[PDB]
């Protein structure tokens, strides 16, 4: 648990971009990568778009779950979500930060998305405290993940359990 | 025998695939009470892949792009390998007491532990006594209780990977309501069984 | 030889107000003979392993520990206030429980700390400068308190490249 | 005090966080002059007719037992925190640049220190390569670049850079014939937050 440790997890996820070159001094690295030729999309992980966009080589575009409309209806789904809601790729709180950091030289609508993603973030986080104001009787066989994410749950992990076990031992 | 295996065999195993093949065995070792099974195939896995890749780079050692990209990936990998062995080093440096009781129960095969760790363990267990040398060894004890990492109830978070109905398995509690994408939280004593099946996962 | 922690030996020292049932000899640290009944303070180490059924000393509790406050604080488990007149209050029974002969204390302790399962709704942040609420504390809840402050203080650093 | 001081025992290192002037071997001398003052009583009455085999002596046994407990475990702390923080900076460098002093080695700690150094020896041997490639793991993280130039830093002392330069003056203006293998030790000890 760190701000970057889970980027050695999460940053491996995939996006799809367009570079500006022909094939490089080497053409392709033996692996799942596809061939490099300007003017067309190519699918990549995310430990390069950092390296690439600021290397002034190419453009970049996001996945589809980054919008306004889908992330304006998912919240009203979440409002009645007595348990959980829709989960676009399940570590989407970090791709947004590493995209909206550099990318906004060309990306559209680079603030209102921040507005809505925090507006979902806070509501689900405050949800993930009220589990605790009902969690009774040492019920360590009954709890919630059903459409939970990861980037929230490290914000609880060292507080509650590390003491909860040796405390609520009595029941 | 039955070749075409995901290990070093008659087929190409991917850098990203070999990323996967121990990413889980790192992440479960991260958040857990005690030591988990050992693995040693990585050692001739990694350096074989890494050495071939590095010399393939050293041929074309002049470019600016593709050497750095190969190197970046190598760096991430070496990060994960170092972190894995570091955490196991710490947990054995702690759990140097009654690890030895299981190992003298059988000295398991490549499942539980690896030999160099036992080298370390006996090295350290001897050293603490020969440092205690200059405290009380003209009057060292004249005639069990020193244990460090026994506890098996630190509540962890599970990820199920199975039948969306309740696949009931060996575990003490009412493990009902297993799922495909879900979890009902539990501790570690009652479940050190599913994970050795790789049926379930941690986070 | 313990459930260690950095509080290695804030562990077996908590002093009591034990009574006397019958006579003893040669109190040592305080007569190879005495009367039946003379109140005396005692530590917890040597009493840790002297046979609850055996009767040199008696059914014996302290007064904050005596059932009156403790009962009305499993009813005042809403704002039982602590301070530093008894700083740690969270695993005392995790030795002392069975020595009452009136079986009262374990449920009290569990309800009190189940209130911390109810309490720490609020302690979720370090909003600004140094110190906020740093004297209602057992110093085991202080551990996870600092820990949560740490995790939030670094999660903050996550919230952008900051 | 009657078993309290270990929090006082590390206080030689109270300032020594990362701006450390130096370090010392505090707090053992009178404190283990104790232990030979007490064993006399701890084993005075061993199976003796001093009391003709009676129950009353049970506080004495536990007295010895708890005395051993406190002594040994404060010793474990004075050992392990020293090794652990030193292990942090010893992950920030091999025995290239050892401690600021090597005068605060509490004499038997030669075995302790060097064994942990040989921990990393085993680490190097098995890890990195099967034969053992000492795997560059926590310092000198420059992407592949030039091998020989010097640069500016922020005033470290200890002056132990035996690596491959005549005299480089490892401080601010360690600015001399520095090869790559010379400068192979530093990322964080208080040196190059600034090139």
């Amino acid at each position: 648990m760190d701000p970057s440790i889970i980027e050695f997890i999460g940053e491996k996820c995939m996006i799809s971009i367009i570079p500006n070159f022909s094939n490089e001094p080497l053409h392709l690295i033996y692996g799942p990568v596809g061939p490099f030729r300007a003017g067309f999309p190519v699918f990549v992980p995310l430990w390069m778009a950092t390296h690439l966009r600021k290397q002034q080589k190419c453009r970049i575009v996001p996945p589809e779950w980054m919008d306004m409309d889908i992330l304006e209806e998912i919240k009203e789904e979440e409002k009645r979500s007595k348990f959980f809601t829709k989960m676009p790729c399940e570590h989407y709180m970090v791709v947004a930060q590493l995209v909206m950091s550099t990318a906004p030289d060309d990306v559209p609508r680079c603030e209102e998305l921040r507005t809505v993603i925090k507006d979902i973030f806070d509501i689900r986080e405050s949800k993930l405290r009220t589990s605790i104001d009902a969690f009774i009787k040492g019920e360590g066989t009954y709890a919630k993940l059903d459409n939970l994410t990861l980037l929230e749950i490290h914000s609880v992990r060292p507080i509650l359990p590390y003491s909860l076990d040796h405390i609520a031992r009595y029941q | 025998g039955l070749e075409d295996e995901d290990d070093d065999d008659m087929e190409q195993i991917t850098a990203q695939k070999v990323l996967e093949i121990i990413e889980t065995a790192w992440i479960n070792e991260m958040c857990a009470p005690e030591i988990l099974p050992s693995q040693t195939d990585m050692l001739e896995l990694m350096v074989s892949q890494v050495a071939h890749m590095e010399e393939q780079m050293r041929d074309l050692d002049k470019n600016d792009f593709r050497a750095v990209v190969h190197s970046m990936e190598l760096e991430r990998v070496r990060y994960i390998m170092a972190s894995y062995l570091r955490c196991r080093l710490q947990k054995i440096e702690t759990f140097t007491q009654h690890i030895l009781n299981q190992e003298e129960s059988r000295e398991p095969d490549d499942k539980r532990l690896s030999p160099e760790e036992t080298k370390f363990a006996q090295e350290f267990a001897s050293n603490v006594d020969e440092y205690f040398h200059k405290v009380a060894t003209q009057y060292m004890p004249n005639q069990e209780q020193r244990i460090v990492t026994p506890n098996l109830m630190s509540h962890v978070f599970l990820k199920a990977n199975v039948a969306v109905p309740a696949v009931i398995v060996g575990v003490d509690d009412e493990e009902v309501d297993m799922a495909a994408g879900s979890q009902h939280i539990i501790p570690y004593q009652l479940v050190a069984d599913l994970i050795q099946n790789n049926q379930a996962q941690l986070i | 030889p313990n459930y260690y922690s950095i509080e290695d030996i804030f562990v077996t020292q908590e002093k009591v107000e034990c009574r006397v049932n019958t006579k003893l000899q040669r109190m040592g640290f305080l007569s190879d003979d005495l009367e039946p009944g003379r109140t005396v303070n005692l530590p917890l180490w040597y009493i840790k392993e002297l046979k609850v059924n055996n009767a040199y000393f008696t059914v014996a509790v302290p007064d904050i520990y005596r059932n009156v406050h403790k009962a009305v604080c499993e009813a005042e488990t809403t704002h039982i206030e602590l301070g530093r007149l008894h700083p740690y209050f969270y695993e005392f029974g995790r030795y002392l429980t069975p020595y009452d002969r009136n079986h009262v204390i374990g449920r009290i302790i569990f309800e009190t700390l189940r209130q911390r399962v109810r309490h720490l709704l609020d302690i979720s942040k370090s909003d600004g400068q140094a110190a906020k609420a740093e004297h209602r504390l057992d110093n085991i809840e202080a551990k996870l308190h600092e820990a949560g402050v740490r995790t939030n203080s670094q999660y903050i650093e996550w919230l952008q490249m900051t | 005090m009657f078993g309290e001081k270990a929090f006082d025992l590390l206080k030689e290192l109270e300032r020594s966080s990362q701006t450390i002037p130096a370090f010392d071997d505090d707090g053992v001398r009178q404190v283990l002059e104790e232990i030979k003052a007490i064993f006399e009583e701890n084993v005075a009455q061993a199976s003796s007719y001093n009391a003709s085999g009676d129950r009353s002596l049970w506080p004495l046994l536990n007295f010895r037992h708890a005395a051993l407990q406190r002594n040994k475990r404060c010793l474990l702390a004075y050992l392990y925190e020293r090794c652990r923080r030193i292990k942090a900076l010893r992950w920030e460098f091999g025995p290239i640049i050892p401690g600021d002093i090597k005068q605060a080695l509490c004499e038997p700690e030669v075995t302790f220190f060097n064994n942990y150094s040989k921990s990393l020896a085993a680490y190097m041997c098995s890890a990195g390569y099967n034969q053992g490639l000492p795997i560059d793991l926590t310092n000198n993280l420059r992407p592949p670049k030039s091998l020989y130039i010097e640069v500016r830093c922020m005033e470290d002392y200890g002056k132990f850079e035996l690596d491959d330069g005549e005299v480089i003056h490892l401080k601010k203006n360690s600015q001399h014939y520095l090869p790559r293998a010379q400068v192979e030790s530093l990322v964080r000890q208080g040196i190059l937050h600034h090139i």
